[PDB]
């Protein structure tokens, strides 16, 4: 068996869906059927999280919760706490999670300590990846996470229709995002580059800046590449309604 | 202090209220003229609990009496100890109901209930601290059935803290004296248990039956079903207005009979009770009135009780005896009657003591159980309006003054799935 | 709820396949905290709440003496304080 | 210069109060109108001219109890606004007492407690009287304690809790509060007592040889033993122990401080001066197993350590040549890391009878208050019982709905739990 779904519950938390997955490198990983066992089984547009981790955007995440609520979207993470969990369990959103096991602690109960590897309550459905060692470490999971957002958006291959619109929010709170963007970019799926972290800050402003006053001091020369291969919005804004905007146009429209 | 107040309607309420009124009135020494003329100083200390007091020094009870027809009030005033009740809190009504549910609930009780809700109002918001209401009614007639559980729906919204009984007398098969008994004995069901914090069947069956066993006489009449009523009716409260050895009000009752808020239908029984030619041979004991207090025969409804397990049970000494004594016995009569109390609650009897006989009895004691074998009476209730309601037989005149079938089917409904998680405990095990 | 001797663990991790499901199902059978929500929602209920404010305190000083209290029965309200204070809260 | 003040809530503690309170005034020769017609400043205080006024406090929000006290033939011996008295009971609720209805009591009861400390100036502690098994004592008992805990401090306070029977209960609902009152008090209490009334009964049975007792005759000994206790600072001693000398030698470790005591002799006049009542055969009946005033049996456990109070004319030779034989005996072993394990106090004050009472007079008297390991079956009992009614939410409803939280019975339950490990894991040897 190359996966074993589990309820687990939270402390002090929401009941979520739990699936231990054995081998990520599993030759065709049977998602059709995991998905029918999970009930997610509907095409969903997807907001997937890169880099997501904990960060001041409070207000932002607000905004974007509200868009996945109106437009009826999964939001996909790392599982880890970001400060979207509140919206999410207000807002009743399916907020999945995709981390290595060997990288993420379960919540203790009653812990007066929260590690921020923790998983956080708001997750209703969490993959917990492994290797067949038990070795695996973040950016491994990117592969399994893409494929997981890409069946998640297409639904049941009876529905002949187009998948649902998938859009990437680079975060970049953690410096895991490259393998993630690269997959982004190689699948052609749009990615906003959002303002709070030092990583995002420095793309906005070289979009900006001519080519002559451009500095890379953060960004690596190969993400230096992809911003050139791939579809990159860039939001200058932590507004509530700027993120949502973005967010609901481009799970309606493809605009390239 | 902690005092209550008396509101009984339709005829049987009336008349158990008749006779209520009469027990408490000799057993404080009141005379049917409002004077004191008792011999002991307790008979005064806590009278504030069902009198008022007015210039003159007479007494008042602080009772209101409603029905939808003058007649029965015009007739309980000629009767002895009639002239108590103050006339000002007398209500009715020109028309009346005619056992018909509909009508003494939505047409005519709606209109006239206001006027009734004025003076109990008036009585409530006066008195010292509230400890509650008791509530005397049929559930055999439609004017009473009908307006008395609005008015207990009424009250419950406006004392929500407050602690209600009622003492209610559903139709037994046996002896039918209303062919539409079990129409709006089904509907008031319905309505009761969402409302009453504790209820106290009563069956005339079981009265008749008590009467020609027990006390051996040749003919009953209701005079002497009036008369147990109200001694059971008294031995509960008796506590509350006397000293004893533990004291034990209403709501301590209410918190220690009731597992589950919505299993609070009790019956009762009273004892001692001995024949005119077999008082004498008698002698008066704890285990003499503990062997009778468990009697199934001296049980206030026609349910058997050893048909079912006891879930909680209590008792209500009077008298002054010992202590160890009754709590040995309370033991002993639960160890050899294993098999018919629920395991997985130990320790499932409430005993108390007050130190204050009865007039003319040395002990006496008021027996409340809560048991599973109550499920019977809410059986045949709903197969006699399941046989009647097929056929919608008599359905149009309750359909002719706004109702429809669908709180027919609600109520149905409702009943069924009382009668069926009351006795899901009967089978549970730990 | 930590058990006799454990100082901490986790308390609430692992059941069978969603089973709870059926037992939450048959249990089944949120606060808004303005502070905590998005600064336009706190700005405009704080201005109808200024807005219709006298409504809301004729509504509250209609309705909070309104209930029969056993405990302020005229009788044992030894200080004009005590009836203030009351007449200042709603049951 | 020295004094103690004694708290009584509950009707089981009013009922206890008056009954050491006829003792004390009986010892001191004080008429029951607190008139005389320098030992009694321990437990009263000089008025200037004439009257003495006990420094005791009765607490209840049941007010029959109080309005009996306040006109029996005791009526101007307390000061009128030290019984303080509620309106509404708790009806055997602990969240009513400890959430709802107790809260605005216990300012009153804390002003009344500043008011009596600001006149002692040698105060050694205060004594608290609650029975365990009902709603108000336990609630209130819990409550002050847990704000005397903060207000004074390292005070020292003792509480004479009675817990209920293993079999014998007369509630239904008392392991909840008895749980939750242990809860309360493991963290806030220097010294309990167990008092549960089935080991007295058996002992009034056995050696009083009354076959119907009532409580006045277990408050009798209850009195009886709280004289012994306290006598040491009122009398002169060749061997004196003071309160604040206790948990320096029967307290091994901070959380252990549960001890169950025994009286000795207890015996009528009718048989009584037969025998020639030596210390010897006194100390022998003290350690009997059978006279233990807890229904626990001392020889399923090891002893930690044993403090016995003598009175009368003893010698203390006499009483060292009867420590050894105990520690001879092989039924009787103490623990592995107590050599030594007595502590002795030696009084010349015989003790005084009450007139109509059950016990005779003597001169000699012995009162042991015994720590042992073999406590921990009361926990373990009660905790089954807990534990039969909390798996399916029993009664919990008449919690939840007086504003105490769902998760507050499990903490009980687990400090239960760690208490039983840390009694097991004391008692094992090295
Ligand atoms: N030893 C002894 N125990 C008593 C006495 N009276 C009551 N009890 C015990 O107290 C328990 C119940 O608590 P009570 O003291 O009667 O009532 P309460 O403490 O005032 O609590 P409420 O019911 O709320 O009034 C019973 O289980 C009895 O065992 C007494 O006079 N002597
Ligand atoms: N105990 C008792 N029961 C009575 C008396 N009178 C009538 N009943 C019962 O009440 C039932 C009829 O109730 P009913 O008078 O129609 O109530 P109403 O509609 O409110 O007036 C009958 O089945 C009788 O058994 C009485 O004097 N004493
Ligand atoms: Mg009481």
């Amino acid at each position: 068996q190359v996966w074993k779904p589990y309820d687990f519950l939270f402390p002090a938390g929401r009941l979520a869906k739990l699936v231990k997955v054995f081998d990520v490198y599993f030759k065709n990983f049977p998602f059709s059927d995991l998905l029918n066992k999970l009930k997610l089984t509907e095409g969903y547009p997807i907001v997937n999280l890169i880099g997501a981790a904990q960060s001041n955007r409070g207000k932002f995440y607000a905004g974007l919760a509200r868009a996945c609520f109106n437009s009826e979207a999964i939001i996909v993470d790392s599982a880890i706490e970001t400060g979207l969990e509140p919206y999410v369990i207000r807002r009743d959103l399916k907020l999945v999670g995709v981390a290595p096991e060997n990288c993420v602690k379960y919540p203790k109960i009653n812990s007066t300590y929260k590690d921020p590897y923790e998983l956080s309550n708001g997750h209703t459905h969490l993959f917990l990846v492994n290797d067949k060692d038990k070795t695996l470490q973040w950016s491994q999971e990117t592969l399994f996470k893409i494929q997981l957002i890409l069946k998640l958006a297409e639904g049941k291959v009876s529905k002949k229709g187009p998948r649902c619109k998938i859009v990437n929010v680079l975060l970049a709170d953690t410096p895991n995002y490259l393998d993630e963007v690269r997959l982004a970019v190689k699948y052609d799926l749009p990615i906003i580059v959002c303002k709070g972290s030092h990583i995002c800050d420095e793309i906005i402003k070289n979009s900006k800046a001519q080519e002559e006053e451009k500095q890379w001091n953060l960004v690596d020369d190969e993400m230096q590449e992809l911003l050139q291969k791939g579809h990159f919005y860039m939001l200058d804004s932590l507004d509530s309604e700027d993120i949502a905007q973005y967010i609901h146009f481009f799970l309606t429209f493809t605009p390239y | 202090m902690r005092e209550i107040v008396h509101i009984q309607g339709g005829q049987c309420g009336n008349q158990i209220g008749a006779k209520f009124w009469e027990v408490i009135s000799d057993e404080h020494g009141i005379d049917p003229t409002g004077t004191y003329h008792g011999d002991s100083d307790l008979q005064l200390e806590r009278i504030n609990v069902y009198y008022n007091e007015a210039t003159g020094g007479r007494y008042v009870p602080r009772a209101i009496l409603m029905d939808l027809e003058p007649g029965t009030m015009d007739s309980v005033r000629a009767g002895p100890f009639g002239q108590l009740f103050r006339p000002d809190n007398f209500v009715f009504g020109q028309t009346g109901a005619g056992n018909n549910w509909a009508k003494g609930h939505y047409t005519e009780g709606a209109e006239l209930i206001d006027s009734v809700l004025d003076v109990v109002r008036k009585e409530a918001e006066g008195c010292d601290c509230l400890q509650g209401f008791q509530i005397t009614h049929s559930l055999g007639g439609g004017t009473g059935s009908g307006m008395g559980t609005l008015l207990i729906s009424k009250v419950r919204e406006e004392y929500p803290d407050r602690i209600m009984e009622t003492f209610s007398v559903v139709p037994s098969p046996k002896v039918s004296d209303t062919v539409v008994e079990p129409y709006n004995a089904t509907l008031s069901v319905h309505q009761l248990v969402e409302n009453a914090d504790e209820c106290m069947v009563i069956d005339n069956e079981a009265l008749y039956d008590i009467c020609f066993r027990t006390l051996k006489l040749t003919t009953p009449t209701y005079g002497d079903l009036n008369h147990l009523v109200s001694a059971a009716m008294s031995g509960v409260t008796c506590c509350l207005r006397f000293p004893g050895q533990l004291n034990s009000d209403l709501r301590k009752l209410a918190v220690n009979l009731i597992p589950f808020p919505r299993l609070h239908f009790f019956m009762i029984g009273f004892a001692p009770l001995t024949s005119r030619g077999s008082q004498q041979y008698r002698a008066l004991t704890v285990p003499e009135l503990t062997q009778q207090m468990f009697d199934a025969k001296n049980m206030m409804c026609a349910a058997d009780p050893r048909h079912g397990r006891y879930l909680t049970a209590s008792a209500l000494f009077r008298g002054r005896m010992s202590t160890k004594e009754v709590d040995e016995q309370m033991l002993n009569v639960q160890n050899k009657n294993s098999s018919y109390f629920v395991e997985w609650i130990p320790n499932n009897i409430k005993s108390s003591i007050c130190d204050i006989p009865p007039k003319g009895l040395k002990m006496a004691v008021t027996f409340v159980g809560n048991s599973t074998a109550i499920q019977e009476m809410f059986k045949r209730v709903a197969e006699q309006f399941t046989a009647m309601f097929r056929r919608k037989a008599f359905l149009h005149w309750y359909t002719g003054e706004g109702m429809d079938e669908m709180e027919f089917t609600e109520a149905e409904s409702n009943m069924n799935d009382l009668v069926s998680e009351y006795q899901q405990y009967q089978d549970a095990t730990a | 709820v930590s058990n006799f001797n454990q100082r901490d663990a986790e308390g609430v991790l692992l059941f069978q396949f969603g089973s709870r499901e059926k037992q939450i199902k048959r249990e089944n059978k949120q606060y808004i905290d303005l502070d905590k929500e998005e600064q336009r929602d706190k700005d405009t209920i704080n201005i109808l709440l200024r807005r219709y404010n006298k409504i809301l305190k004729n509504v509250f000083v209609k309705y909070s003496n309104t209930g029969f209290s056993a405990q302020f029965s005229n009788k044992n309200v030894n200080s004009f304080d005590a009836i203030k204070e009351h007449n200042s809260l709603i049951s | 210069m020295r004094e103690v003040i004694s708290i009584h809530v509950g009707q089981g503690g009013i009922q206890v109060g008056n009954a050491c309170w006829e003792l004390f005034c009986l010892e001191h020769g004080i008429q029951p109108d607190g008139q005389m017609p320098d030992a009694f400043n321990t437990f009263f205080s000089e008025t200037g001219a004439g009257k003495h006024v006990p420094r005791a406090v009765f607490l209840d929000l049941e007010p029959t109890v109080i309005d009996e006290v306040r006109t029996g033939t005791y009526r101007q011996l307390f000061h009128p606004e030290q019984l303080i008295s509620g309106k509404e009971d708790a009806a055997n609720n602990f969240a009513r007492g400890h959430y709802t209805i107790g809260k605005e009591i216990v300012d009153l009861c804390l002003d009344r407690i500043r008011k009596l400390a600001d006149n002692c100036t040698g105060l050694q502690g205060f004594l608290v009287f609650n029975s365990v098994g009902g709603g108000t004592g336990s609630g209130l008992g819990s409550l002050l304690l847990e704000r005397l805990s903060v207000d004074y401090g390292k005070k020292s306070k003792l509480g004479f809790t009675i817990y209920p029977s293993p079999q014998v209960s007369t509630a239904v609902v008392e392991p909840y509060n008895s749980i939750l009152s242990t809860h309360s008090l493991l963290e806030h209490t220097d010294v309990a007592v167990m008092l549960d009334n089935e080991a007295i009964y058996d002992i009034c049975r056995r050696n009083l040889d009354i076959e119907r007792p009532t409580y006045t005759n277990l408050n009798r000994l209850i009195a009886q033993v709280i004289s012994s206790l306290t006598a040491s600072l009122r009398f002169d001693g060749a061997l004196n122990v003071d309160i604040t000398e206790f948990q320096t030698n029967l307290v091994p470790y901070p959380r252990i401080h549960f001890m169950l005591s025994s009286y000795a002799p207890i015996i009528s006049a009718e048989k009584a001066y037969h025998e020639q009542l030596s210390v010897a055969e006194i100390t022998n009946s003290a350690f009997e197993p059978a006279n233990m005033m807890a229904k626990c049996d001392p020889r399923h456990g090891k002893y930690m350590a044993c403090s016995m109070m003598y009175r009368g004319d003893v010698v203390p030779k006499d009483v060292n040549a009867s420590i050894a034989t105990i520690k001879t005996k092989r039924t009787i072993q103490f623990v592995d890391w107590c050599p030594t394990g007595f502590k002795v106090g030696i009084n010349y004050q015989p003790p005084t009878v009450v007139p109509g009472g059950d016990l005779a007079k003597v001169m000699r008297a012995v009162c042991m208050i015994s720590n042992s390991t073999a406590i921990a079956e009361v926990f373990s009992r009660l905790d089954h019982k807990f534990d039969l009614m909390y798996a399916k939410r029993a009664f919990v409803h008449w919690y939840v709905g007086e504003g105490m939280e769902e998760g507050e019975f499990s903490e009980a339950r687990e400090d239960l739990a760690a208490l039983e490990k840390d009694y097991e894991e004391v008692g094992i040897e090295t």
